[PDB]
RNA sequence: AGGGAACUGAAACAUCUCAGUACCUGAAGGAGAAGAAAGAGAAUUCGAUUCCGUUAGUAGCGGCGAGCGAACCCGGAUCAG
RNA sequence: GACUGUAAGGUCGUUGUUCGUGAAACGAUGACUGAAUCCGCGCGGACCACCGCGCAAGGCUAAAUACUCCCAGUGACCGAU
RNA sequence: UGAAAAACGGAGGCGGAGCGAAAGCGAGUCCGAAUAGGGCGGCAUUAGUACGUCGGGCUAGACUCGAAACCAGGUGAGCUA
RNA sequence: GUCUGGCAUUCAACGUUGAGACGUGGUGCGUAGGAUAGGUGGGAGGCGAAGAACCCUGGCUACGGCUGGGGGGAGCCGCCGGUGAAAUACCACCCUCUACUUUUUGACGUUGUAACCUGAAAAAUCACUUUCGGGGACCGUGCUUGGCGGGUAGUUUGACUG
């Protein structure tokens, strides 16, 4: 019995392997958006640190 | 149903497939003399009612 | 027991648990209700097999007008 | 499937009475035209352009002209319609100007053989646009003959804008009632080689030159 | 089948989980219930219900919250009018 | 052996279904529509186009799945608060 | 089969290159005008997995109990009326 | 619960504004075409004792058109015509579009009787009510709507806290 919270099953999920896992950086985006330029280029799997514990329990069974 | 007519002194007197009133025909023309159609006598008896 | 209709009946189901102005828009609903019901036809008719007295139904005479079982009133 | 055998009965079938029709000089043909709701042609469904011969061999019904060759002349001329020509001997229809107009207008279905489609084609065939007319091929055979015949009393449908689902079949003086099949190897035929099935307008049917009849479901 | 709430959870909290559950009332055999059809599937295949086996604990659902959860491939009892 | 074994889709309000119902056909109801009527008709998750299959119309189907009042026999339990 | 069994059994999922919304791509990868960068097959590399007791946790009241309060049904009102 | 709208157990008619269809059909000014064109198949003969060339004349004209009668009473129209996106009438014609001879539809007001209920006759307040007076589409149930409503319900009502 494992329900895999399907909302935070969607962004990232996918596993690697051997070395780091994934996360999402995630700026602001959406209105009043004229400046910056760099996590411009910054946005997909940004990394957290370690804190991937926690979702587990989101997904983690037949993807 | 078909509706039908032979028994006249209103409203014109042949058959019709019409039904100006809400299907009552036969609740009150039908107690008082008349009869309104109510069998199958009117795919026979309307083309064997009609013929000389 | 001579209460319900002889046909088939409406009761026995119906409940209602319906929304107060809210239909997905600009902030989800709360709910509100959540209660009972049921539903009955009315009267008029002549005979079938098995006379009593007489409950019918509604939408049982406008067709209902053919099955008879011995009768012409 | 406008319907089954049974329908060009009452149908398509009057024309010897009085108060109807009129008592001309020699007997006519018989007429079959609707009327319809509205106008759609180029991506959908109608435009009925379809090869329907006819088996039984009535008389002088429509007429062809033939551009065949030297090889094959006097074998394209079976059956009297108009005029044909040769392939060399033939350039007299692309110098003048209106005397053109005298060998497409009167001359129903085409016979043509299929070694023509300019010499007569752009001249005298898809030109036509009321009329509707255009060049159709001949069976594989190193013969062409018959074929003329089988074609002439033939009965098309030209398409273009009319109301109206005319359906010629021959004529009525003979034996009208050989609609035992002919008549059903033509409208009724086309079933197992069109794309249809439902949805055109009512149908009407009527004489020549005096009132109009109904047809039925 | 007529049948219908509810303490709880969401760390409180009317859609919700309990669910159609407590209870009432009707039926017969110790078998009734779905079960041979205006059908499931999907490569241009396969027939009669249900159960569990595996999937899928996927798709979806969803104060978008906990949460409920088929069909795609599978066994036998049965592959019978 | 005594009988004779072959005469309804739909709209609006909604319950369910996994689907809290809305970006979706499908069970059905509250008043309105009983059309199609056969190469016509039911839908593939609204509709367009083509395919797939099934045809108003009424049920029987034992066998397993799920049950545990009684009759033998059976288990690394208790011990007559 | 049968007082053990058991081989027979790929329904099947987990490990598995990955990344990418995914498509799809590709042993290399999302950016677009792309040697400079985070992850990866990669790699001075475990590619593993199943049984058991077991670290925490989990679907359940399932550490037990102590609350006045909400409900279905049913019982007398000979208590005060 | 109570206040309001929607269809049926409320039938022909009647003074009716609106509305759909069937029927004739029916506005269209690119010269010219006997003639000012978004039309097809059939066609050899179209109109006329239900009165047809021609004239007077009244109504919407960006100046085309829609009808009668009478004045003249037995005379006007298809084909080798041209040009036009097309040659035509007779049976049809969809478009922005119309006034009725029929039908259906909120109706406002008016007679009658087929839903219904209140006063005699057969064991007498129900149940049949037999001819019942009666008024009659009203009273009302259904699903939907708005308002009110603590009548009833689940919760919040935040917290901090020298």
């Amino acid at each position: 019995p494992k329900m895999k919270t399907h909302k935070m099953a969607k962004r990232r999920i996918k596993i690697t392997g051997t070395g780091k896992v994934m996360a999402f950086k995630s700026g602001k985006r959406h209105q009043n958006t004229g400046k910056s330029g760099d996590e411009i280029r910054g946005k997909g799997k940004g990394f957290v640190l370690a804190k991937a514990e926690w979702a587990r329990m989101k997904l983690m069974l037949p993807r | 149903m078909q509706v039908i007519l032979l028994e006249p002194s209103r409203l014109g007197k042949t058959g019709e497939v019409v039904s100006v009133k809400d299907g009552y025909a036969r609740n009150w023309l039908i107690p008082q003399g008349l009869a309104v159609s109510a069998t199958r006598t009117n795919m026979k008896t309307l083309e064997a009612q009609l013929r000389s | 027991m001579q209460k319900d209709l002889h046909p088939k009946a409406v009761p026995c189901k119906i409940i209602y648990q319906g929304q107060v102005v809210m239909e997905t828009m600009s902030t989800r609903p709360e709910i509100h209700v959540d209660v009972w019901s049921g539903v009955h036809p009315f009267w008029t008719g002549e005979e079938r097999f098995l006379d009593t007295e007489g409950r019918v139904d509604k939408f049982n005479k406008r067709f209902g007008d053919s099955y008879r079982r011995g009768s012409k009133k | 499937m406008l319907a089954d055998k049974e329908s060009l009965i009452e149908a398509l079938k009057l024309a010897l009475s009085t108060e109807y029709n009129v008592k001309r000089n020699f007997t006519q043909s018989v007429e079959i035209i609707l009327t319809f709701k509205g106008i759609d042609m180029k991506k959908g469904d109608l435009k009925l352009r379809e090869i329907v011969p006819l088996p039984k061999q009535p008389s002088k019904a429509k007429r062809v002209l033939v551009v065949p060759s030297s090889e094959q002349l006097e074998y394209a001329k079976k059956a009297s319609p108009k005029v044909v020509i040769t392939r060399e001997e033939l350039q007299k229809l692309q110098g003048q100007k209106r005397p053109v107009k005298k060998l497409a207008r009167q001359n129903e279905w085409f016979l043509i053989n299929q070694e023509s489609m300019a010499l007569a084609g752009r001249i005298l065939g898809p030109a036509l646009g009321p009329r509707g007319k255009f060049p159709t091929p001949l069976p594989n055979t190193a013969d062409i003959s018959e074929y003329i015949n089988r074609f002439k009393r033939s009965v098309l449908v030209k398409t273009k804008d009319q109301p109206q689902v005319q359906v010629f079949i021959g004529t009525e003086d003979m034996k009208p009632e050989d609609l035992a099949e002919n008549a059903i190897a033509v409208l009724n035929a086309i079933e197992n080689k069109a794309k249809v099935e439902t949805n055109l307008r009512n149908i009407y049917v009527k004489t020549t030159m005096g009132k109009a009849v109904k047809v039925k479901r």
